[PDB]
Formats: structure tokens, sequence, C-alpha cells
DNA sequence: GTACGTCCGGCCGTAAATTCAGATCTT
RNA sequence: UUUUGGCAUAGUUGC
DNA sequence: AAGATCTGAATTTACGGGCGCAACTATGCCGGACGTAC
């Protein structure tokens, strides 16, 4: 999202970067949550 | 009769509950129909 | 003896029947052993 | 390897959603008396469900 | 070739199938071993039902 | 030319939410 | 000349 | 008087918890891409 920025990109990706991002944070601090599906480690197992 | 008791009933009253699994009332009577049978 | 009064003492040995309800009525000791011991230090714990 | 791993570890179901495959159906064979391997060897499991 | 299957020890299809006990001890596989089981990297796996 | 092979990219208690009867306003 | 260590699981078992 | 509104009072999903510790075991996260050798 800072490259596309510094770049100037798009919204509507800039968007998405932005959704992503807020989910990243929310099962950083919160693994389990009544919302988007949990984190997995690339392994088949959630992270702590 | 039949009474809820150990651990059960423990848990409830530390736990309180609006729901008792046997919930009751001792009532006691004063006139003669406290000795009286039919009265009662 | 058909609904499991065993008449025979541990002495006289129980017959097959009187064995069997017999191993039914002390399969709830194990059960409420276990059950206590999940519900041990729970409300002792909340108590403290 | 399928097969395999699901008999090594025992969890049964796709390997990837192993999240809520059922576990503990295959176990390490008990010998430490022969009545204990037999007793292994008949043994039954309840899954809770 | 699509795979490798486990072999449950004693059965149809294992190499002890049906051996007397000379052959068995001979393989170094004790006679009253009842097999039922499988070898998955040398641990030996049991099915609980 | 061919393949390999190994280095890089993908239960129960709250608690919120939905529907029904006074009440002041509106008419 | 002074080190040492996988983490999270799943199963089984003791009181 | 009538109404519409409309604002406080009865019914449905939905997290979120779920014995002290011991002891032992056994199992675990690739496929394109690029070169080099033969």
């Amino acid at each position: 999202l800072r490259r596309n920025e510094q770049n100037g990109a798009a919204a509507h990706v800039i968007a998405e970067d932005v959704k992503l991002l807020q989910f990243h944070v929310a099962t950083m601090v919160d693994n389990e949550l009544p919302g988007l599906p949990r984190a997995m480690q690339k392994s088949g197992r959630p992270l702590k | 009769k039949n009474v809820t008791l150990g651990v059960p009933r423990l848990k409830e009253l530390i736990n309180i509950s609006k729901k008792p699994k046997t919930p009751s009332l001792t009532v006691f009577l004063l006139g003669q129909s406290a000795r009286d049978a039919e009265r009662a | 003896e058909s609904r499991g009064f065993v008449e025979n003492s541990y002495l006289a040995g129980l017959t097959p029947t009187e064995f069997f309800f017999h191993a039914m009525g002390g399969r709830e000791g194990l059960i409420d052993t276990a059950v206590k011991t999940a519900e041990t230090g729970y409300i002792q714990r909340r108590l403290i | 390897d399928g097969l395999k791993y699901s008999l090594a570890t025992g969890n049964w179901g796709d390997q990837k959603k192993a999240h809520q495959a059922r576990a503990g159906v295959s176990q390490v064979l008990n010998r430490l008396t022969f009545a204990s391997t037999l007793s292994h060897l008949r043994r039954l499991n309840s899954p809770i469900g | 070739f699509i795979g490798k299957i486990p072999i449950m020890l004693r059965s149809t299809y294992c190499l002890l199938n049906g051996l007397t006990d000379r052959d068995l001890c001979e393989l170094n596989e004790c006679p009253l071993d009842p097999g039922g089981y499988f070898i998955i990297n040398g641990s030996e796996k049991v099915l609980i039902a």
C-alpha cells in the first residue's frame, strides 16, 4: 500500500490493500473472532 | 420428594441462576388446616 | 432378579445376570467419580 | 503418502482439512505385555459427537 | 502403478500368511504374535474400531 | 537433446435486533 | 578456556 | 373521532466458557525455473 501511494496507484486496489491489512492486524492481535476465516501459517495450522 | 442436592445444587447457589431444577415452596399453615388433613 | 436384585453374597459368587447387573451398578460409581474429578477445583477456584 | 500419513498420525479425512478431522483412530500398538497387545487389538472407540 | 498400500500383518497378502511356526521362527517372527496391525516407518500402528 | 536436480516464488447468560400497545401530536 | 535449547499439537497412562 | 406515528415492551441467533497435575509416546510445512553437466 505504501508503494501504491508513492506511485499514486488506483483506488480499488488500495481499498483491497486496506481490507487485507485490516484482516492481518485483527488476526495478529486476535486470531479468533466471528468474522473472516482464521489465519493459517501456510502449514495447515492456525496462528497463535 | 426428589430435590436437587450435591454439587449441582451448590453450583446453582454460587452460580445464581434464574432457572432452578427443582424450585419449591415449603409453605406452612397456621389455622386448623395445619392439623386438619381435609382443610389442608 | 429380572430387574437387577442380586441375591448371592460375594462369598457365594454372583450368577451371570447378577454379575452383569453388578457391573452396570459399579459403572455409575466410576462415572460419577470421573465427573466429580471433572468438577474438582472449578467451584473451589471460583470461590477463592 | 496419503494413507501413510493418516496411519502415521491417526488424523482421518483430508490432510489439509485436518482441523476438522477425527483424530486418534490409529494408535501405536501397546507392546508392554501380551494381554495388553490383545486388548489393544480388540478395542472400540466411541467418539463424543 | 498408482501407489503403495500398507498391509496388515498376517492378512491374506502379508508374507506371513499361512506360514507354519517354524518358518515364522526362521524369519524371526513370533508365532504367538496375533498380527492385525500395520508397520508405518517401523512403528506398529493399530486402527481402533 | 534430455533429464535431473536443486535453487527461488506462492448448556445459559447476556446481548443485539425485530414487532406490538399508550400517547402525544396531528388532523 | 564451563555449556544445555525446537515451539504447538494429537494419543495413551498414574493419582 | 380517526389516524399515523411512534416509542417502550415480548420473542430469536450467537459468543464463550468446559479438574489438579504428573508420566510416556509419536508426528509434523511444494512447484516452476534456471543452469549445468553430460
